[PDB]
């Protein structure tokens, strides 16, 4: 039989849990944030103003984050097919190398979605950090 | 509009529940998964110069 | 017979009703918003501005939750589907850990897909609460 | 034979006349409306305003509505292939569970069908009563 | 512009027939459909709270 | 041999040829109108903006009815597969709910597309005569 | 711009046969459509309750 | 516009049940959901650390 | 064998070449009106807008009519389909009927192409005399 | 910028040209095509009252 | 065995290297102007409108030429597998045809990628020609 | 058995770590930049301004390159598949062509992907430096 | 900031050279290329009044 | 809001690495990759006249 890549799957090992975690602290904060948000008023606006630009980011944050967790299922989805053709065309050399190019992929994502979920707890934590006054007090 | 004494205070316990979390979330936790994950990109798991290294087994 | 993740079938067995019941009152909340909707005058529309400031949300809170609804059709479809190549290419195991990865994907999403539920009544509620003097009444 | 659940058939065989007459109530309220926009002149464009807002209602319950149609047809498509899949594949259950899945749906659907024509001709009836002075007579 | 009598005419026929339905469907019929699917979706048919008896059986 | 509905087909036969007439009338009106535009001139654009918005008119009514046209193959193409289906497994009830749900559907469709026509004509004819002076002399 | 009268008068022909048409579309076509159409909505045809009588066979 | 009287009950009474079903789901509804799905997360069927816990067979 | 519609294929012979003309013009056109574009500058650029005005057109234009080139093997190859299957499925009756839906659609369609391309000469005809003092010499 | 006089004069030759084809296309070709089309159009081929006259053999 | 239509392919090697060539040109060009874009300061930012708008062009063409590249490779797979049904299903014409269809329609593209690969150097020469002075030193 | 082209493979192999390392350095660049956003102030935000316009840049660069990962794959699937194809209709000359083109193309992206990451070290480099004062330091 | 001289240097160097071959561009390759490809237009091959000429054959 | 200073530390420490890898990337690293591509674009292996050389077999 042929099998998956276990340098990989072990690396997938450790990132699904750190995807988990981030997309649920991003969702607790955020609704934090939306919680904050006060009774529309004519004036005194800029504190909404902040609280609204803080929101933008946590959005995208969640919208790339939310990505990476359905990456991991298309791995073995499209290497278990490639391997299909592989086996099914022997004489195909490409599908041969196409598993190969889609593990070293696979890695270089991996890094990359960590890379990326570590910058998020930075810059969020920056973020909320800086304008925490009115982000709690957005109008005193 | 008339929100029951127990109902609104359902809301209360919540709303209190996550400030305090938040609180936690800013104050400890994110330092702390900021320094987790930079040490995991740090490590040789996450570092392999030759990713033929990386090659695996496709007996066909 | 591959059977189905029961652990899994029993929890949405219990999400599937609170997804029904968001859904339902989230529409019926919409519909009074909408009905509270005054005239279209010429000035003193402040309170006609809030209206559609909530409206705003109800309709994210909408959209995201309509799609919970058919994630989970396509789990079981998707899954379906796994267990069958699986077993046309017994020699693929990424077939085989394709399914396990669904199935975690599966119970990671239900945890979502219930924090984000949660998270619409109590927003709902919240901006509901503050903002009523306007919505029940935007002009006095 | 794999037969219809017919729980299901039979509500479908009452929902399918009230979305048609939804479709072309909201098909002539629209050309009336039509109609009585004024000749496009310079100046007093307030109630040309009036019923270019109502109007845009009026379109996006059509949008909503149109859709409705064509579900019915899907859900007889989607379920004939379950249960062929199913059979076809005896040893994979979530086949099964799939079909189920589809009539579960299928059944919370109809009852959302139904909530929100009803919802369509309320708020229909309102905004028309509300501004029927300008939508008749947008100049006097 | 020369629009015949005749055709002019075809036109304010259909612009009553259609103001006449349009002052019944607000007067009337929106107000009976309105009652009349407030009340199906009352209905037990659309009320069940164990779908696990909407289950059809599927022999195979 | 299953054969087309034929309620329909004969229905079919008369609605296309009503389709090709208001996509051609709609064609002259267009162009007419567009030779009318007059040459770019910095001041006096009144006239001009009468008829960009006469036009944005005749525009949309093209993209709906520009539809209707393609809609008659599809049904012939969606019935054939739904009967083909049906046919080899004629164990699977829904497939031969199906095409009667497709018939149905066909058939409340070209009602809505004569309705839809009428409407166009209608419509067209009503704003090109309320401003007739301007489309034809946009500037005096 | 040089347009020879010989092209330019193929334009202005083009031009006229266009605003007749329009002319007559206005004025005559288009009244005379909306009232066909009408008639044929009011039609049976166009018109079954029973959508079952609609019902074609499959044999199979 | 003429909207008999019977008819403008019809709708009259949608918005009353309308007004309570909502003052109702405000002020009790929303309240005790966020209470309930709080706390089914907070039980250990949504909490489990070891999804190989999860793993089911797959014997082929 | 079965056959191409004849009918239709010399009609094709005959539009093919128009298509390939209007292409080609409009490209020249559009060509010959950017080289028009003066240099930026701060002010005097009325000239300017109505280049740019006319560009719109022809990008228009440009873009319906590049459509056309390819709808037409498009013809060909779901014709080639529906006779495929028709003759596969020769107990199908709405093959056949799809058969000739696509031919009578064809057929409405290079009439429609043909219109919309004397539109296309006409419209940019007049529109480039209009304006031709500025398309050239936009600034004096 | 140093642009060549040969270079240069490529460029002019083509600027030239398609003013040449420019000046052509609208004094003429344009109002030509349009009449052409028009006949086209007025022509039996692509005017047909029986479809079902376009209708082609198929024979399975 | 069928071989590829020998005039176009031909035709095709004389294009491909033009093709590389606007690409690599254009590509230096767009960063040669970019790197000429200034320091953000508060005044004095026409020569940046113009390198700008400049810019907007050199995208365009970008966007335009990149997919010529690609459309080769489509002719080729889109007629293999044409020849390859007409092949399989001798009987059906539409086939044959549409084969003729793709390599007529293949000829008459690289005779318009030529001619639009011409237009855009003398686009480009002409734009950048006449704004040099504010392309290479927007504030003098 | 049908190798895949040398040739490219190992250009391919000289590139996939030039493409990693972009992608990292625009991400510790771009993280770099997010955390230097001050605090949301009322005033004061021309610096603010400048750090949201580089951002823009870094931004596209992203975009641009991280496509470049997932296009050597395709190269890989494609290839795979044409060749398959090629195998099992020899008959079919175009499929052998396919194959080639593939390659040319393949060979022709590499170039303008080592052309295009090359480009963006010396763009970002080049804004960042232009603009440091105020990235660094958007308020004094 | 920092940038050590020899840095710097590769940077002028690769803007050095991009000036250069953009003069050329404008000066000389594209005035060149412009007229080249007019040519290739002007060409029998890309002039085939008759596209059945180009027809190839299908035997089947 | 309550940062706990070995928490703050954590940040703090994050983001000094991270502004020395970025002031090395700009005075260094950027300037160097800048080069190296130029370099490999300049190389033979991406500079081929004929791609019929680059032309591998496919024998079926």
């Amino acid at each position: 039989a042929v099998n998956c890549n276990e340098k990989i799957v072990v690396l997938l090992q450790r990132l699904k849990p750190e995807i988990k975690d981030v997309i649920e602290q991003l969702n607790l904060v955020t609704t934090w944030l939306q919680l904050q948000i006060p009774r529309i008023e004519d004036g005194n606006n800029f504190g909404v103003a902040v609280q609204e630009k803080v929101f933008e980011l946590m959005t995208s944050l969640h919208t790339k984050l939310e990505g990476f967790h359905t990456q991991i299922s298309k791995y073995f989805s499209e290497r278990g097919d490639a391997v299909t053709k592989a086996a099914k065309q022997p004489h195909v050399g490409d599908y041969r190398q196409l598993v190969h190019e889609l593990d070293e992929a696979e890695y270089r994502d991996i890094r990359l979605m960590v890379m990326e979920i570590r910058n998020a707890y930075a810059v969020l934590y920056d973020i909320i950090l800086k304008n925490f006054e009115k982000l709690k007090k957005p109008r005193g | 509009l008339r929100v029951q004494p127990e109902a609104q205070a359902k809301v209360d316990v919540f709303r209190e529940d996550l400030c305090t979390k938040t609180e936690n979330l800013l104050g400890s936790y994110f330092p702390k998964k900021i320094s987790e994950l930079d040490a995991f990109l740090k490590e040789p798991a996450l570092n392999e110069a030759n990713l033929s290294n990386l090659k695996a087994p496709l007996d066909i």
